[PDB]
């Protein structure tokens, strides 16, 4: 994909709708990784 | 997945402010039985 063909499908993936997740995060002092879990009700796992 | 629980019952115990501190000396007994079955296991069963 070299530059006049991509902007197009860039719109495309802008116009349709997306869902997110926000993080503020900072400096911990060791590199790790994070894990994200989605709880859905039913209990609670 | 789930999580399936059920209530049991509540237990009650006097306690005063100058009370000479004790221990009960032997276990005591508490029925249980009523929704062990309800949460669709056997008196054998497992569970916690």
């Amino acid at each position: 994909w070299t530059i006049p063909q991509l902007e197009e499908v860039l719109k495309r993936q802008r116009a349709q709708d997306r869902l997110f997740a926000g993080f503020l995060l900072h400096n911990i002092g060791t590199s790790a990784d994070v894990q994200l879990f989605i709880c859905v009700a039913t209990e609670r796992n | 997945s789930h999580s399936h629980c059920e209530f049991a019952g509540d237990i009650f115990i006097l306690g005063g402010a100058n009370e000479m501190p004790w221990e009960f000396n032997l276990p005591y007994h508490f029925d249980i039985s009523k929704a062990v079955e309800h949460l669709g296991k056997k008196l054998n069963g497992d569970y916690v």
